[PDB]
RNA sequence: AGCAAAAGCAGG
């Protein structure tokens, strides 16, 4: 039922040589091959041709990291320097609305000096964040001592918090005709951001973050019994895995992040117009005692109306800290450090009596990043998936099919450490920890820079394995890979450290 | 001491440890801003790719449309979508000569399906573009919209219930000059395709800006993709419709078939990679030509109703998106500017890169929506493009390359993996340069940046990495492993079924799947509060659980949502739960469970109050 | 609280509160509480009918293949 | 409340001793009011110090 | 101020 007008459009859609649908159809139906392709090839310019080359051993230069200012941290919560005011093992029947557990833990600590800033922000207004923290302490003592025990507390509006979240910072929608007369307008400052240089701080944070903490940090329940073989193999693999992982500090970051994001999403979906106090509270069972609700740090959530999931929500975050600033002032150009006096740590000899500082930085995360930080148990699972993939590969290349061959034996078979004039080797324990923490930082510093680097380092590393096993690899255009990598290395420290790792890998591998 | 996971990647084989370069365990980046800039850049890029090609304005549209085919041969190795239809036709001819009877059989399958098909199937889609509100909306509302507007029209096919008459009457009233929309505006509105920036694009830095079609073309692409599914099912070189472990075996089988080196006096390399600009350098003209050749000796009406898709591909005016949001710096005020006026505004408020883009496109703007048809629509599951590109691989049958060297392999929509032979590095270079040239003579542009080449044994394809015999796969990431949020009766069932699907299809090892079920039941209990009876954790409910838990006769034989233990594991996942518990339960509980007196019907099932 | 919805017919069979007093159902059909379920399964009519394995007995056949 | 929450073993209330004066059912329903008031306040109100 | 990026949020 073509109606002809479609025959019109069709006859206009065809190549220039043929002007009608019907002549086209007759040509095709009456078509035969006559070896046109060879005439086309011989006809062609020889310039248009893809020439292979030997991707030689000495060819790939060390990828040059960008240069510029030092790299600076952007995590929503610091990672090595934080500490937790324990609750000292409450009972098992007493549930707790989290504010009261936090308050109990803040009530536990004494050692509060007067607040005076220790780090000049160099931007913004440091005194205002000081007075914000003051408002926090005052609000907490005042609510709990002399009110009817509110489950959740939202702060009072002030100069301090309202400055640090900018409820006035919004401009307003308007029509075009009324503002077209104005010449101040611009589409947007849509441009590349400032370059950054790699530094040592993130490496130290990672090293600390792979390290074993003392507690257990995760339990795991029972499932239906095991009769078939594959059931037993799955059981032993997962048991090995979780037992090795549970004593991580990565898993600590995991549960911390999950509780933080769940709390924030509960609040934002349930509460928008109100500055909320929330703790960075996490539930951990002591290896030898009861369940322990740790208080990492307070939060002052900023108002959150999410017309779309992509939208940012801003807030302020207070997480306590022992280690002083000014040892690594490059690590934060963003924090606003206060002094909060001493905490009397007990070492084997004497008493440390180090001061206590607070990092009241500001921030803003998302709805989306909150969801994907809620789902980091998936990230743990994904680390397991990767290890299991490694072992199934080793089971395909060798029919031993022996998980136990690697999971527990004391055998130096895995290098993850680079030392001065040395390379260290570790066991599956350290490596499971490390793969996990890598995935966790992927979940924390997720950024398109990472994904670009991941694809491009993937392709080049694959080529380098092809080279190192003497598989005569070739690459047509290589500096394209290098410039695109350099394109994706904009500012992200984790990206940068994966790049320096790539570099030193090239060097110590020698490809 | 310093630390590095790259050195475990040093020693370890790359393909096995490749997942360590799969960092996607966190939220994808997404596009906060309107994709319209990325759209403009894509259109700029494809129209630059075909700048040698002439264009002529289409009738009644006002729009320049470029036809690259019969353009010149390209000048430089930089890609360009220049092709010649004769290449396509001789390719398909060699194909049918290779695979006799396949075309007619797939054609007959298309005949019987179009005769049996019904409109009821298409509406179960996601985000087809509606034309009334001029915005992407669901498909059920879309079907209601079109059938009601058709009831207003003089046609009556929505009452018919059949589908090809429906498409035909869509076409008839589409040729009408008024609905309340004139003919030119209506043909621009029907061919319109939302821009709709890509989300969740894992493995890039900038965004592809996937654009999506409307319902009216959806049935035409459905029919032609059904043909493609049939013909590719009867093919052995396709990768898309073949799937699961059968696809996994097909990869290994083709490398088996071509790696067997009888009289191995010749060295052999086996390319992999990714054919850049797949959605750009291709064209619907080649598709129409293929279609005309494919249904040779068939009912003419079928020829027409299956040729109608590539023609409206051959002229399409996609939108640009929302627009921009300008802002004052000093006075600090902002507004959104719909880009429908973008063909009027001065070129000073904008950013300079943006400015140059506008002047590149501003000629190519008619009703504000950008017109183009040298290039395929971004991100369609066409797969007839695979039917095209696989013919190239078929040319490397030694009968037809008519030389010493020869290629073969497989090719999904963007990936490709050749396998060649020639007596030396020089001969392989000769034959691969010949292939790359040929592949460009059909208008398919193998990138020289992010591709590579190697001896046989190791080659990537569609992320189903194939080392010598190992076939590790990382096609899709594990998703959520959390409750579906409906009720304690089916949420558990839904979760277990999802776990079963993703272990049977994808590479969810059981070692992770038990742990997944473990996290799932943890989430189940923490959500519905219903931990074990024999526990010490407190909540609202735990009274009745600690009550029933002693009330029972058989203790472990209880459903989990009421104090029960989870006897699931990787052996017994497809079954439901109460089948596994039934005869392990006593008649009091079982009688309380299955009883019509329950308002619940399955008594755990129910409807929650809306919110 | 009160996630579950159900008819007014349940109101006759079971009380508004349990022994502890926490509520099973309340009006503004009536909203019912998940506790209401676990009150059914402790005490309710016991009947030895095997009609519900009309089709649910199919899955038992699949399990006999396993064990 | 935490301690009453600890104990399970609550049957239905039925009097065991005839008062022989007054009205026993009324004291039964008093106890019922107590349990109900306690569960209702603590589960779904803003934690009143004294009830 | 911040988040984070070759464009947006910082309430409507």
């Amino acid at each position: 039922e073509i109606t002809g007008t479609m025959r019109r459009l069709a006859d206009q859609s065809l190549p220039p040589n043929f002007s009608c649908l019907e002549n086209f159809r007759a040509y095709v139906d009456g078509f035969e091959p006559n070896g046109y392709i060879e005439g086309k090839l011989s006809q062609m310019s020889k310039e248009v041709n893809a020439k292979i080359e030997p991707f030689l051993k000495t060819t790939p230069r060390p990828i040059r990291l960008p240069d510029g200012p030092p790299c600076f941290q952007r995590s929503k919560f610091l990672l090595m320097d934080a500490l937790k005011l324990s609750i000292e093992d409450p009972s098992h029947e007493g549930e707790g609305i989290p504010l009261y557990d936090a308050i109990k833990c803040m009530r536990t600590f004494f050692g509060w000096k007067e607040p005076y800033i220790v780090k000049p922000h160099e931007k913004g207004i440091n005194p205002n964040y000081l007075l914000s923290w003051k408002q926090v302490l005052a609000e907490l003592q005042d609510i709990e001592n002399e009110e009817k025990i509110p489950r959740t507390k939202n702060m009072k509006k002030t100069s301090q918090l309202k400055w640090a979240l900018g409820e006035n910072m919004a401009p307003e929608k308007v029509d075009f005709d009324n503002c077209r007369d104005v010449s101040d307008l611009k589409q947007y400052d849509s441009d590349e951001p400032e370059l950054r240089s790699l530094s040592s701080w993130i490496q130290n944070e990672f090293n600390k973050a792979c390290e074993l903490t003392d507690s257990t940090w995760i339990e795991l329940d029972e499932i239906g019994e095991d009769v078939a073989p594959i059931e037993y193999i799955a059981s032993m693999r997962r048991n090995y895995f979780t037992a090795e992982v549970s004593h991580c500090r990565a898993t600590e970051y995991i549960m911390k992040g999950v509780y933080i994001n769940t709390a924030l999403l509960n609040a934002s979906c349930a509460a928008m117009d109100d500055f909320q106090l929330i703790p960075m509270i996490s539930k951990c069972r002591t290896k030898e005692g009861r369940r322990k609700t740790n208080l990492y740090g307070f939060i002052i959530k900023g108002r959150s109306h999410l017309r779309n999931d992509t939208d940012v929500v801003n807030f302020v975050s207070m997480e306590f800290s022992l280690t002083d600033p000014r040892l690594e002032p490059h690590k934060w150009e963003k924090y606003c450090v206060l002094e909060i006096g001493d905490m009397l740590l007990r070492s084997a000899i004497g008493q440390m009596s180090r001061p206590m500082f607070l990092y009241v930085r500001t921030n803003g995360t998302s709805k989306i990043k909150m969801k994907w930080g809620m789902e980091m148990r998936r990230c743990l699972l994904q680390s397991l998936q990767q290890i299991e993939s490694m072992i199934e590969a080793e089971s395909s290349v060798k029919e031993k099919d022996m998980t136990k061959e690697f999971f527990e034996n004391k055998s130096e078979t895995w290098p993850i450490g680079e030392s001065p004039k040395g390379v260290e080797d570790g066991s599956i324990g350290k490596v499971c920890r490390t793969l996990l923490a890598k995935s966790v930082f992927n979940s924390l510093y997720a950024s398109p820079q990472l994904e670009g680097f991941s694809a491009e380092s993937r392709k080049l590393l694959l080529v380098v394995q092809a080279l190192r096993d003497n598989l005569e690899p070739g690459t047509f255009d290589l500096e394209g890979l290098y410039e695109a990598i350099e394109e994706c290395l904009i500012n992200d420290p984790w990206v940068l450290l994966n790049a320096s790792w790539f570099n030193s890998f090239l060097t110590h591998a020698l490809r | 001491m310093d630390v590095n996971p790259t050195l475990l990647f040093l020693k370890v084989p790359a393909q096995n440890a490749i997942s360590t370069t799969f960092p996607y365990t966190g939220d994808p980046p997404y596009s906060h801003g309107t994709g319209t800039g990325y759209t403009m850049d894509t259109v700029n890029r494809t129209h630059q790719y075909s700048e040698k090609g002439k264009w002529t304005t289409n009738t009644e549209t006002g729009a320049p449309q470029l036809n690259p085919i019969d353009g010149p041969l390209p000048e430089d190795n930089e890609p360009s979508g220049y092709a010649q239809t004769d290449c396509v036709l001789e390719a398909m001819a060699f194909l049918e000569e290779s695979h006799p009877g396949i075309f007619e059989n797939s054609c007959l399958e298309t005949m019987e399906v179009v005769q049996q098909t019904r409109v009821d199937r298409l509406t179960q889609g996601r985000q087809t573009y509606d034309w009334t509100l001029n915005r992407n909306q669901p498909a059920a509302t879309a079907l209601a919209n079109t059938i009601e507007v058709f009831r207003s029209n003089g046609l009556t096919a929505n009452e018919s219930g059949r589908l090809i008459d429906f498409l035909k009457d869509v076409m008839e009233s589409m040729d009408k000059e008024e609905m309340r929309v004139n003919k030119r505006s209506y043909l621009i509105r029907a061919l319109t395709l939302n821009t709709m920036t890509k989300d969740a694009e894992r493995g890039k830095l900038k965004r592809r800006a996937i654009a999506t079609p409307g319902m009216q073309i959806r049935g035409f692409v459905y029919f032609v993709e059904t043909l493609a599914r049939s013909i590719c099912e009867k093919l052995e070189q396709s990768g898309l419709p073949v799937g699961g472990n059968e696809k996994k075996a097909k990869l290994a089988n083709v490398v088996r078939k071509m790696m067997t080196n009888s009289q191995d006096t010749e060295l052999s390399f086996t390319i992999t990679g990714d054919n850049t600009k797949w959605n750009e350098n291709q064209n619907p003209r080649m598709f129409l030509a293929m279609i005309t050749y494919i249904t040779k000796n068939q009912p003419e009406w079928f020829r027409n109703v299956l040729s109608i898709a590539p023609i409206m591909f051959s002229n399409k005016m996609a939108r640009l998106g929302k627009g921009y949001m300008f802002e004052s710096k000093s006075m600090k005020l902002r507004t959104q500017i719909p880009a429908e006026m973008l063909a009027s505004i001065d070129l000073k408020y904008f950013n300079e890169s943006t400015r140059k883009k506008i002047e590149k496109i501003r000629p190519l703007l008619i009703d504000g929506t950008a017109s183009l048809s040298p290039g395929m629509m971004m991100g369609m599951f066409n797969m007839l493009s695979t039917v095209l590109g696989v013919s190239i691989l078929n040319l490397g049958q030694k009968r037809y390359t008519k030389t010493t060297y020869w290629w073969d392999g497989l090719q999904s929509s963007d990936d490709f993996a050749l396998i060649v032979n020639a007596p030396n590095h020089e001969g392989i270079q000769a034959g691969v340069d010949r292939f790359y040239r040929t592949c460009k003579l059909v208008g398919i542009n193998m990138s020289k940046k992010k591709s590579y080449i190697n001896r046989t044994g190791t080659f990537e394809f569609t992320s189903f990495f194939y080392r010598y015999g190992f076939v590790a796969n990382f096609s899709m990431e594990l998703p959520s492993f959390g409750v579906s949020g409906i009720n304690e009766s089916a949420d558990m069932s839904i979760g277990v079924t999802v776990i079963k699907n993703n272990m049977i299809n994808n590479d969810l090892g059981p070692a992770t799947a038990q742990m997944a079920l473990q996290l799932f039941i943890k989430d189940y209990r923490y959500t519905y509060r219903c931990h074990r009876g024999d526990t010490q954790i407190q909540t609202r409910r735990s009274f009745e659980l600690k009550k029933l838990w002693e009330q029972t006769r058989s203790k472990a034989g209880l459903l989990v949502s009421d104090g029960g233990p989870n006897l699931y594991n990787i052996r017994n996942l497809h079954i439901p739960e109460v089948c596994l518990k039934w005869e392990l339960m006593d008649e009091d509980y079982q009688g309380r469970l299955c009883n019509p007196l329950n308002p619940f019907v399955t008594t755990h099932s129910w409807i929650p109050k809306r919110n | 609280k009160y996630p579950i919805t159900a008819d007014k017919r349940i109101t006759e069979m079971v009380p508004e509160r349990n022994e502890q007093g926490q509520t099973l159902w309340s009006k503004m059909r009536v909203m019912v509480s998940p506790l209401a379920v676990t009150w059914w399964n402790r005490n309710g009519p016991m009947t030895s009918t095997v009609h519900y394995p009309k089709v649910y007995k199919t899955y038992f056949e699949k399990v006999e293949r396993l064990k």
